[PDB]
């Protein structure tokens, strides 16, 4: 019976019969399940949706070239990218969030403004809240060409956003009623102005940490410039609520910055680093052998600068000179003299 | 899907680590929470060879990221996560959302209550073949990985818990036996005893029951 | 084996070659190493079962093979236990207290419980099968004997240094190496029964009760006790004075509970 219909409906809406108030009502009868908090629910509504619908990625030409092909795909596009900016959140498969990520690339709602800066928002929420879905889409034990692809898609996707931002003018109607008070104006070395979400700003600095795609990396470079100039101060944005100094780059953001292998970024975030923070920074783990001399020699830096206050901030110095011995044996550079002031309070002791 | 290979577990049996420092990657991530578990901790032996194994181990985990979170893991006052599974087990006598979005003490408040269910179940009934309790063990890492590495810390850090009674239960779970796995191969000394427990239930075949 | 031509006296002979072969195994300990020697310990046990396999095959209503049975399933329980002390030690730098926290070392100070009381059931079965062999002569008496001997060695060591080294007040001091040993095998272990009894009484109270030389000294007892080799005796062979009862009665039965 249950083949029968759904049988009967592939042909009621394949064809020209198919219209906006049947078309609606079909699909908001099962899109109201992708959101729930069910795996089920989900898994049978993407089926459902799947067997109405019906080499690279040819498993998943369904949600690429069948879905879109539809007449009605316009008027039902902005409830399309609604209902799947509530599910990215909800649904927890990697192969499904990359999917997911390039239909929302190809097809977004771009003309508007609003639209624009929900579908960022989301995937903001995205690259911070979830991590470890982050790690599966990006894991370094098995790189694949989807994973390049959705790197690719997530990097035009902050491109052109941050492109259409730079087109903003001075004096608009833009500063309103916020309904989100984490707004932030950030204005560039370069005099450039543009208004942003500290958490967009996070997501993008994130998907630099990652490294280059493989296949191109244009977009890569031109974010890399524009937020990370050589020999130039970086840009810096005030909070519009109080003036205040923004906190653009927070101590885990950071600390996770640091173990990306690029140098520009690891070079940038040590400048003018304090010493509890590359304290904090020191005792972390993961953090390649490279990336790990520099710390040591910003280590030595301070130590040579103000060293009667590295000591007060100390807490335990024999972790941390067990820490520093360990790095030396595995090779890393630079820290000796970090090493002589830990082992000044640190007398000979009993041999065996 | 990936299983501690033999080498490794008779490698942590006989606690020498060069051969561990030459293991591979996933295998290191399968072991990290016993590995964390060794270094940044008390010293228990204090006998200067044990020193050197233990930096050694330190110098083995340090490559790696995962080791930031079983620290974060860590951290957390166990007094009080104590005081509240005690009462809650007096008192009795979506998951991975909310996973994704706990911190550690939160985390293991949770997957602690559901490990305390699924075994006070498991102990009141008769052990009739309960098929799946729970939900929060998922094919992603968030509900796979860090939660088999935080099960492996609930085992180890409260310690009221018996390795053989979270045996038990964890054959109930839908992807148990890989946890059991794991736990048994992060807790080398346990494996008869485990066992033990696990071979005195069941005198057939049961009719090749589930 | 190829010369043999019955079922019983193959799988008979197929068992000694396998014990054997895992007593040969034995030999490949060195001092102080625990790692080698609990992989020897493994492939032994190993041996031993395929090697208990085949005796327990071997068996027939004529002349069953009980003593060597049991015999060789004390000699696996026993080395299991080894084992298991082994892995335990290694537990005391494998598995740190926890930070909750002599009940610091809580699941050390388990682990030690359960091995207390593993070595002691394996002594009460040693005596079991030493009341059971009556018909056995002296030298397998007292080769039973050492082994319970061995077992209790190793069960007062773990009490001694772990459980409670304020209650050992043992008066070992004496004339124990004095005794009038019959043969190299048991000469060898009442040598190494009086030095790990001396090893226990300096470390009586010289540390902390779960301190790193406890189970140093432990594991080097049980590596010294498995150093020498297992020896057989005429009762496991060839059995003389075989004596049973038929013991009738005067008897799917019921009685009026009034008489």
């Amino acid at each position: 019976k249950q083949r029968q219909l759904l049988g009967r409906l592939q042909d009621l809406l394949l064809g020209p019969k198919a219209d906006e108030q049947t078309t609606c009502e079909v699909l908001d009868y099962f899109l109201r399940r992708l959101g729930s908090s069910q795996v089920a629910s989900r898994v049978l509504a993407m089926k459902g949706l799947s067997l109405v619908l019906s080499d690279v990625l040819q498993g998943y030409q369904w949600l690429l070239r069948d879905l879109p092909r539809l007449p009605l795909f316009d008027s039902v596009r902005s409830t399309t990218a609604l209902a799947l900016q509530q599910a990215i959140h909800m649904e927890t498969d990697p192969q499904t969030i990359s999917a997911y990520l390039i239909y929302l690339s190809q097809h977004t709602p771009v003309e508007e403004q609003a639209q624009h800066s929900d579908l960022a928002l989301d995937v903001a929420r995205l690259v911070v809240e979830r991590s470890t879905i982050m790690s599966h889409l990006f894991s370094k034990l098995s790189p694949s060409a989807a994973s390049d692809a959705v790197l690719s898609a997530l990097l035009s996707i902050f491109s052109r956003y941050v492109r259409r931002m730079r087109q903003s003018k001075e004096g608009e109607e833009v500063y309103s009623w916020s309904e989100s008070q984490d707004q932030v104006f950030l204005r560039w070395s370069s005099g450039e102005t543009a208004t942003m979400h500290i958490l967009v700003v996070h997501a993008m600095v994130i998907l630099l940490t990652l490294g280059p795609p493989r296949a191109d990396d244009s977009e890569f470079q031109a974010l890399l410039d524009i937020w990370f100039p050589e020999e130039k101060p970086l840009p810096t944005a005030f909070l519009v609520d109080t003036s205040e100094e923004a906190l653009l780059l927070p101590d885990w953001l950071k600390l996770r910055m640091i173990r990306s292998e690029v140098l520009r970024l690891v070079d940038a975030a040590l400048q003018d680093l304090e010493p509890q923070q590359l304290l904090l920074f020191v005792q972390s783990f993961g953090i390649p052998v490279s990336s790990m001399s520099k710390l040591l020699q910003f280590l030595d830096q301070a130590v040579a600068h103000d060293p009667q206050t590295l000591e007060q901030n100390i807490m335990d110095k024999n972790y941390m000179a067990h820490l520093v011995e360990v790095q030396h044996e595995r090779g890393a550079s630079g820290g000796q003299t970090f090493h002589s002031l830990l082992t000044a309070s640190l007398p000979p002791r009993r041999d065996s | 899907l990936q299983f501690v290979s033999p080498f490794a577990f008779e490698a942590m049996q006989k606690v020498d680590v060069v051969c561990l420092a030459s293991l591979s990657d996933p295998e290191l991530r399968l072991l990290l929470p016993c590995l964390v578990r060794m270094a940044l901790c008390a010293p228990a032996d204090q006998s200067q060879s044990w020193a050197q194994d233990k930096k050694l181990i330190l110098r083995l985990l340090s490559g790696v990221e995962a080791v930031n979170s079983i620290v974060a893991l860590l951290s957390v006052d166990f007094h009080a996560l104590e005081q509240d599974a005690s009462k809650e087990q007096q008192l009795r006598h979506g998951l991975t959302l909310e996973f994704e979005h706990s911190d550690s003490p939160r985390r293991l408040r949770l997957v602690l209550s559901e490990l305390l269910a699924i075994m006070n179940k498991v102990s009141e009934s008769n052990g009739e073949f309960f098929f799946k309790s729970s939900e929060l063990f998922e094919s992603p890492v968030y509900l796979e990985e860090a939660a088999d590495v935080l099960c492996i810390l609930q085992a180890e850090l409260p310690s009221l818990l018996p390795i053989v009674d979270v045996a038990e239960a964890l054959l109930h779970v839908r992807n148990g036996a890989w946890f059991l796995c794991l736990l048994v191969a992060n807790v080398p000394d346990s494996f008869n005893e485990v066992c033990r427990g696990l071979i005195k239930n069941g005198e057939r075949q049961d009719e090749e029951s589930l | 084996l190829t010369q043999v031509a019955s079922e019983h006296f193959y799988f008979w002979l197929n068992s000694l070659k396998e014990f054997s072969h895992a007593e040969q195994c034995l030999t490949g300990l060195q001092e102080e190493n625990y790692s080698s020697a609990l992989s020897c310990i493994a492939e032994s046990l190993k041996f031993y079962h395929k090697g208990i396999a085949s005796l327990t095959a071997a068996s027939t209503p004529l002349n069953p093979l009980s003593f060597q049975c049991e015999f060789v399933k004390l000699r696996i329980d026993l080395l299991q236990a080894f084992s298991q002390l082994i892995c335990t030690c290694n537990s005391l730098k494998t598995s740190p207290p926890p930070a909750i926290a002599l009940q610091r070392c809580g699941r050390i100070s388990n682990q030690m419980k359960q091995s207390m009381e593993e070595f002691r059931s394996l002594a009460s079965r040693y005596g079991d099968l030493y009341q059971a062999s009556f018909d056995a002569d002296s030298a397998t008496l007292r080769n039973v004997e050492l082994q319970q001997q061995s077992c209790l060695l190793i069960s007062h060591a773990i009490e001694a240094l772990i459980l409670d080294p304020e209650s050992a007040s043992f008066q070992e001091y004496g004339s124990t190496g004095t005794a009038h040993a019959d043969s190299e095998y048991e000469r060898r272990m009442m040598s190494v029964y009086n030095h790990v009894l001396e090893e226990v009484e300096s470390l009586n109270r010289k540390y902390t009760p779960v301190s790193y030389m406890h189970t140093a000294c432990l594991c080097n007892a049980i590596i010294a006790l498995l150093k020498v080799p297992l020896s057989f005796q005429r009762y496991f062979f060839q059995k003389l004075q075989s004596t049973s009862i038929k013991l009738a009665l005067s008897p799917p039965i019921a009685v009026q509970n009034n008489q």
